[PDB]
């Protein structure tokens, strides 16, 4: 009822220095949190400046993150994604990808703003490389938070430039459908540009299905562009294919 | 007609006799018939009427409505136009007289507004442009802002197309409320009300109008009159400043839009013809450039991407609906998309082929132009229709990546030409192809694009001057093969025999420049012995400028002083080039010379971070040809700039949000202070400033002083002042300065300095939010006041950053003297600069100086460790460093305090002395501290002599940084990062290594700037982009900068820089012109009062101090000198007053003798010749002096060396006890207009002050009047004590117990002191040398 006991208590507990008082020390950081985030984030900042571990500010991160003080968190996060003598502090333990997962949990359906979210999504990948997987979420939020013009004609032609792996062209087929008529010089020439996608054997008619069922009118274009996506060897009727 | 006008000024007009004559208005005619219609407005008759003061003496004070004529409006037009030139205050007399200024206004309108080539020339026709340029240009003045007023305002477009003006009332329906409100106010308006109201509406529109018929009246190619292009472009002009003017702009540009300036412009021949209309037509493309520069018209702020875009799109979309509804053939056009209609290409394959009345509808349906009648031919060509609908529905460029792709380097169609950069030999009667930086920008795009024009055209200087420096005493000749050739010598200028790459290391982290590009020019020099010693003397960090030239004038052409020489010369390329010094046997620059066999020398130079990147961007994107490689010449006596600039333009310029509108000179000018920055310090710690507390009573004269704690003799701390926000009260509240320990040595400094109330005002101001900008005349401690607010900001801030910028390295050292004194810690102070610095400062604040303190410092910390652990009785042999430190205190010092504090506050005297363990840690100390007397008072005691090993410990904290960074410069980056509290630096130096403190730790949490006024307005904008914002705001939150308006500015590259565009004119400058809150100190200690008034009227109440009015030296008597400021009239001596012996290296020979013999006269006499400082009107006339001072006196071992013999300008930042100044100036007023230069050259003796010049010459200035009456308010002779030695006991006002001498000739004056140098080496000697 008197911090007078949790000082006193903490200091004459810290005489020595082993692993005794150290859960004494900083679970009342977890109890004082309540109703005054300022004791908490004086603890969480003077332990991660404060006696050595590389476990100080895992223990600091782990008690602020359950708290409504987050970006302290991700300070004593920050302190170990520097961390000065030891880029790996852990071993096979995480720190980057449990920082890309509260990011994650923070670009939730709640910051939905479009700016915040690939911005995390971006800066998870930062943290640590992303081997098509994150490519391809991010690739999708890109074409699915974007608009119909020129905004995400770049976003698909960035998306596929970048690509890693198919089904983001698949993603480029939803935004080049869905912008079917985003400029009347061609109506979103980026259904024939997929239309023309890859050479052998990926989808050679997802993209040119998306442009003709965008409702359905007519597409005049995607047989054409289809059958010019790479038919068999070239001596054969594929000309008279292509003449048809 | 020089004679006629003089007579017409000293028998009318003239200042400086008894009677004046009645005013004439055939007086008037008469001599304006001679001077200006008979000369063609002529420069130096319009000069001698401006020395007469023709407008401020003839024009305004005698001129009326019945009175003012044809021949009044052109006189005052062009005086005010040759002030403007000169660059000294003009409006003078409009602003004293306020009832003719509506009718000067009506009848400058008038003559603007009726036919051309009539009865006012056009002469009279490009003065009347120039003068409505320059009206709507300086709008901040009273009168010429009511005349465009109701000439400029909302009803101004009443005048454009109908339908025009619908469409406008349709796109902003906000607009159509305030017409309907003109309209009905209207209502009960005059006949002559109304109808002046209309054409003051119309009057722009109607000189837009005579311009646009005025270019029009040109033949293609028959050579036409270049006074109707001058006409035309000082329209262009005017045109221009109310483009870059805010609310000038916010109703012009609908009538630019209607009646499209632009087509006619870029169809006319004027723009086709590349020598008639050449300049004209750039300034076109500077104005189309305005004109469709992205400020809304609706806000004044920019346009944003989707903004423009959408804009754009919808003409389009207009066009595509009127195609729709009105065009048959433009099916295709109108089905099309914004990516498919909006570009000129596709735009013209479809509207190219239009026909006249087609394209003539079509402009018709966009309300472009009124309609075409049915079947009728609109008179505008196909060409002029197809150019309006192209340039209004084209695409167009973003101006951030325009500038982007910009190269930073003069090319070869740039270097060389005066129309965008005019040289040294400017003469004022035209304009150049310049921005402005005076008041206000549309946007902060806008700004940073001026500022870095004036850049450029000052790089362009100094490419384009000693350009022509290849060998250059006889403008050098060609040879065969094209190839150069020195056939003739020349002292400041040398064949250099090649130009070679050495060093082009990388760049800073992120920029876009290398940071030391070095090259080495080697010149053989077969050179006359002493010249070529003075060529081969080079220094470090030396100047010197490789000059390059394309030369075509074949041997043997002689010169035409008149003509460019530039073009004379053909020139190619210069850079600039600060050589760390010449080879030597060993190849190494020269940092004691090795012996140099041979003539051929190699120096080394890097002048700036971007010197091999500005050609290198250029032969990058722009295809242009190397600089550094057909160099020719080296000769002796801004890239980097250009790319801070651009960073900071394509950076997110997110300025604190209280300095944006400071910076943009629109909105409160007075918000950005304490007063009205919202966060000020409620009760705050102002411990520096007072010192006693009646004292701190006295310095708030204003406040009622609610103190907190009786007692008198308990009351004097750094006590909490509080300003209230009942209503007056300054709260001053006691407190104590925690205790140390026992050392006594650890006193926390306080200052000694009593800084007045003005003094401590405005460092409250500086340290509570917001900016300030303390006015600190010569001699009121202002970079005391400064160092005082770092303290109290230190005092009030923990953590933060107090950047300390200063102009020049005076300021930073002075800056580092105050803080010698002051309580900080040396592991807290850091500094930026310009490469190897001088450090002379007490203990060197240096990179690898504070580096290795800091290796000490934590040695040190490491002892007392050791000592603390021992002293507590440890185990061990081996050593701990400062990691372990900190374990150490976390350990064993926390759980001894830890037992002390649970012992003692949970308690008696006795244990107060009992349970502090730290007896054998204080074994080294004043005798045991804790008396047991009083309990509080001895664990004070003990507890600071624990946290004095607390403050031990993070003393290693922060010390174990500099254990974890290996290298001297990264201990520099980790320390300036970290535990820098105070970081000191030049302009220069900030904006070349910004990005690199940006990236390597920068902070801005208040800045402290010194000498403001020597920064310039982008070398001050530069340092707000120090930094990024933090997360969505600029950490940004404070500036005290100490500056003074009255003082020397920068002076420029060229004199064609700021004669064009005002350079001079700082941000501190425009922000006095705007009216935001000057904090002017005036209590002055260096000066005594009678002298130091020949600088004090020059300010706003500008005053002295204690000592000042007390000081018994500063009341002495001048040692031989009976006054203590004379400028005595200085006769032609040999028939020579001021000559020119060189081109315009002025010098009076005259005065220079009389100079030398008063320094002798000084030696002589006793007045120390350390106390000599020969301050001069011309540097010529300095050097002209010092060969007249080694050519009589020499080395006399009577006669020392004066203290400065330097220039006006090259004496700042001084004072001295007695200045010999030669004011050699007497038949042309020369640059002492400047209220800088000459507040300067009259505040530089603190003592005394000894001239030489002409008396009636110098009175015969409007600017230097209130200066006159006191310079000759003593005799104009050398009225001396002569036979006095430097001690004679009387003051100022004593009677003297000797002879006077009254010397009224150099000669004589000269003979006199040569008689005393026989008569004192026949009854004396002396021996040193």
């Amino acid at each position: 009822g008197r911090v007078t006991h949790t000082r006193r208590t903490f200091d004459r507990a810290l005489r020595a220095l082993p692993i005794t008082q150290h859960s004494r020390i900083w679970p009342l950081y977890l109890r004082f949190l309540r109703s005054h985030p300022l004791p908490e984030t004086a603890v969480r900042g003077y332990r991660r400046f404060l006696k050595l571990s590389p476990e100080s500010a895992e223990e600091y991160i782990e008690y602020l993150k359950s708290s409504d003080r987050l970006d302290e968190a991700a300070q004593r996060l920050a302190t170990v994604v520097n961390d000065e003598r030891f880029v790996s502090k852990a071993g096979k333990s995480n720190y980057q990808l449990w920082h890309e997962l509260c990011d994650l949990i923070s670009q939730n359906p709640d910051k939905v703003q479009s700016l915040n979210v690939d911005a995390i999504i971006r800066g998870g990948l930062t943290r640590f490389t992303d081997q098509l997987g994150k490519l391809w979420c991010s690739l999708a939020d890109y074409y699915i938070r974007s608009g119909h013009f020129e905004k995400a004609r770049d976003v698909y032609e960035e998306a596929i430039r970048t690509v890693m792996t198919v089904r983001d062209f698949t993603q480029v087929f939803d935004s080049y459908a869905q912008f079917e008529e985003s400029m009347i010089a061609a109506k979103m020439e980026t259904a024939s540009e997929l239309g023309r996608e890859e050479e052998d054997d990926v989808d050679l008619e997802l993209r040119l299905a998306r442009f003709e069922q965008l409702i359905s009118r007519r597409p005049l274009l995607l047989n054409s562009v289809l059958l010019r996506q790479n038919p068999h060897h070239v001596h054969e009727w594929h000309k008279r294919v292509a003449l048809h | 007609n020089a004679e006629f006008v003089t007579q017409l000024a000293c028998k009318y007009w003239a200042p400086h006799i008894k009677k004046k004559s009645p005013f004439d208005i055939k007086v008037i005619e008469d001599i304006y018939e001679k001077e200006i219609v008979k000369s063609r407005f002529a420069i130096r008759k319009i000069m001698l009427l401006e020395f007469s003061q023709y407008l401020e003496n003839y024009l305004w004070m005698n001129y009326s409505p019945e009175v003012s004529s044809k021949a009044y409006l052109m006189s005052i037009c062009c005086m005010v136009n040759e002030k403007f030139r000169e660059n000294v205050p003009a409006w003078e007399i409009f602003k004293k007289k306020p009832d003719h200024f509506p009718f000067f206004f009506k009848h400058i309108l008038k003559a603007a507004l009726a036919e051309t080539d009539g009865e006012f020339s056009l002469h009279e026709q490009t003065v009347l442009l120039l003068f409505l340029d320059h009206c709507f240009n300086s709008l901040e003045v009273d009168l010429i802002r009511s005349q465009v007023q109701q000439l400029i305002s909302l009803p101004m477009w009443m005048g454009l197309q109908l339908a025009r003006l619908e469409l406008e009332l349709k796109k902003t329906p906000k607009l159509r409320k305030f017409w309907n409100l003109i309209k009905k106010n209207d209502e009960k308006m005059d006949p002559e009300a109304r109808e002046q109201a209309y054409q003051e509406r119309r009057f722009l529109s109607q000189l837009i109008q005579k311009f646009i018929s005025v270019l029009k009246s040109v033949p293609l190619s028959e050579p036409v009159t270049m006074d109707k292009v001058h006409y035309c472009e000082r329209f262009i002009e005017l045109m221009i400043d109310l483009e870059a003017l805010l609310p000038t702009r916010r109703w012009f540009n609908t009538i630019l839009d209607d009646s499209h300036l632009l087509v006619h412009c870029y169809l006319s021949n004027l723009v086709r013809r590349e020598e008639d209309g050449h300049l004209f037509s750039q300034l076109l493309d500077m104005l189309k450039f305005y004109t469709g520069f992205e400020i809304n018209d609706q806000t004044g702020n920019a346009l944003t991407e989707n903004e423009m875009t959408t804009i754009h799109y919808d003409r389009i979309t207009s066009l595509q609906r009127a195609a729709f509804a009105h065009f048959p053939e433009l099916y295709d056009f109108a089905l099309s998309n914004v990516a498919e209609v909006d570009t000129r290409e596709s735009l013209v394959k479809f509207f190219g082929p239009l026909s006249s009345n087609t394209l003539h509808q079509v402009a018709s349906y966009l309300c472009l132009l009124p309609t075409l009648p049915k079947n009728e031919d609109t008179t505008f060509d196909k060409e002029f229709l197809l150019e309006l609908l192209v340039s209004r529905h084209e695409r167009r460029i973003s101006q951030i990546q325009q500038l982007n792709q910009m190269p930073l380097y003069p090319t070869e169609k740039i270097i060389w030409d005066e129309n965008i950069v005019p040289t040294e030999y400017y003469s004022g009667e035209g304009c150049l192809a310049l921005p402005k930086l005076n008041l206000q920008f549309l946007t902060l795009h806008d700004y940073l694009l001026r500022n870095f024009n004036l850049f450029r055209l000052e790089s362009t200087y100094e490419i384009r001057q000693d350009i022509e420096d290849s060998v250059s005493r006889m403008k050098p000749w060609q040879s065969e093969y094209g190839g150069v050739v020195f056939g003739g010598w020349a002292r400041m200028a040398q064949p250099i025999v090649a130009f070679t790459v050495v060093e082009v290391a990388k760049p800073n982290i992120g920029e876009n420049w290398p940071t030391r590009v070095r090259a080495d020019v080697t010149i053989n020099l077969n050179v006359r012995d002493h010249i070529k010693d003075e060529w081969e003397g080079l220094r470090k960090h030396d100047v010197c400028f490789l000059i390059t030239v394309r030369p075509t004038k074949p041997y043997g052409t002689k010169f035409d002083r008149r003509r460019p020489f530039i073009e004379q010369v053909g020139l190619v390329y210069v850079r600039g080039c600060e050589i760390q010094g010449m080879l030597d046997d060993k190849g190494r620059v020269i940092e004691p010379r090795p012996n140099l066999r041979g003539e051929s020398r190699t120096f080394r130079v890097f002048l700036d971070p971007n010197q091999y990147q500005q050609d290198m961007t250029n032969t990058i994107q722009n295809g242009a040809e190397d600089v550094y490689e057909t160099f020719n010449i080296i000769m002796r006596r801004f890239k980097a700039v250009l790319e801070t600039i651009r960073n900071l333009m394509n950076t997110d310029c997110v300025v604190p949000d209280w300095l944006h509108d400071i910076i943009l000179g629109y909105g409160d000018p007075s918000s950005a202070h304490y007063s009205k920055m919202p966060n000020q310090i409620a009760t705050l710690d102002f411990n520096d400033t007072f010192l006693s507390i009646e004292h701190l009573k006295a310095s708030f004269p204003g406040h009622n002083v609610k103190v907190t704690v009786e007692d008198p003799a308990l009351q004097i701390p750094p006590f909490r002042i509080t300003f209230p926000v009942e209503a007056k009260t300054l709260i001053v509240e006691p407190h104590v300065i925690p205790n140390r320990g026992p050392y006594p040595y650890n006193q926390p400094k306080r200052n000694t300095i009593q800084f007045t109330h003005t003094q401590i005002e405005a460092i409250r101001a500086g340290m509570q939010p917001g900016l300030t900008m303390v006015v600190g005349p010569p001699g009121t401690g202002k970079t005391d006041v400064a160092v005082q607010i770092i303290s109290n900001i230190y005092h009030n801030f923990p953590e933060q950053r107090t950047l300390i910028v200063t102009h020049s390295n005076q300021a930073l050292n002075q800056l580092f003297e105050k803080i010698m004194a002051l309580d900080i810690d040396e592991r807290h102070l850091l500094r930026l600069g310009h490469g190897e610095e001088e450090l002379e400062t007490e203990k060197d604040f240096s990179r690898y100086g504070r580096v290795n303190y800091v290796l000490a410092r934590r040695i040190e910390l490491l002892e007392e460790v050791k000592r603390l652990q021992k002293s507590l009785g440890v185990p061990g042999d081996a050593s701990y460093t400062c990691e372990t430190a900190g374990y150490f205190f976390l350990y064993q010092v926390m759980s001894r305090w830890e037992e002390y504090i649970s012992k003692v506050k949970n308690p008696d005297v006795t244990e107060v002395s009992t349970f502090f363990p730290f007896h054998e840690y204080f074994a080294n100390a004043p005798q045991p501290i804790f008396k047991g007397r009083s309990y509080e008072e001895d664990m004070e005691i003990a507890e600071g002599c624990f946290r004095h090993i607390k403050k031990i410990f993070t003393q290693l904290e922060e010390f174990r940084a500099s254990e974890l960074l290996r290298s001297g410069l990264d201990r520099s980056k980790y320390l300036l990062v970290k535990e820098a509290k105070i970081i000191a630096m030049t302009c220069t130096h900030a904006a070349l290594k910004r990005h690199d403190l940006v990236k390597l730790g920068f902070k801005y949490d208040n800045i402290l700037m010194e000498e403001a006024a020597q920064i310039l307005e982008i070398e001050t904008f530069i340092p707000l982009l120090l930094q990024n914002p933090q997360d969505g705001f600029s950490r940004l939150k404070r500036w005290i900068m100490i500056g003074d308006h009255h003082q020397l500015p920068p002076v420029i590259k060229n004199m064609a820089f700021q004669k064009y565009s005002n350079m001079e004119q700082s941000l501190f400058t425009r922000f006095v012109r705007v009216g935001v809150p000057t904090v002017d100190l005036d209590a002055q200690g260096r000066a005594r009062a009678s002298l130091c008034n020949l600088y004090n009227w020059r300010y706003k109440n500008l005053g002295n101090l204690p000592h000042v009015q007390l000081l018994p030296e500063f009341s002495t008597a001048n040692a031989g000198l009976l006054y203590d400021f004379q400028l005595i009239n200085v006769e032609d001596f040999q028939g020579v007053g001021e000559s020119e012996p060189n081109p315009y290296f002025y010098q009076n020979l005259g005065e220079a003798e009389y100079v030398v013999a008063l320094f002798m006269y000084m030696c002589l006499l006793g007045y120390p010749a350390d106390k000599i400082s020969i301050l001069t009107t011309y540097n010529g006339q300095k050097h002209l002096i010092r060969d007249i001072i080694n050519r009589r006196c020499g080395n006399n071992p009577l006669i020392g060396r004066p203290n400065k013999v330097t220039t006006v300008d090259r004496f700042q930042g001084q004072q001295n006890d007695y200045i010999l100044l030669s004011l050699v100036r007497t038949r042309a007023v020369g640059h002492l207009r400047d209220v800088r230069r000459l507040v300067v050259a009259m505040s530089r003796a603190r003592l005394g002050l000894y001239i030489f010049a002409r008396v009636s010459l110098f009175q015969n200035c409007f600017e230097l009047t209130p200066a006159f009456s006191q310079l000759t308010a003593r005799p104009l002779h050398l009225h001396i004590i002569p036979t006095e030695p430097f001690p004679t006991t009387r003051k100022n006002g004593e009677r003297p117990s000797h002879e006077v001498q009254i010397i009224k000739n150099m000669p004589q004056m000269a003979n006199f002191v040569y008689n005393m140098y026989m008569h004192l080496i026949q009854t004396t000697h002396h021996y040193h040398q």
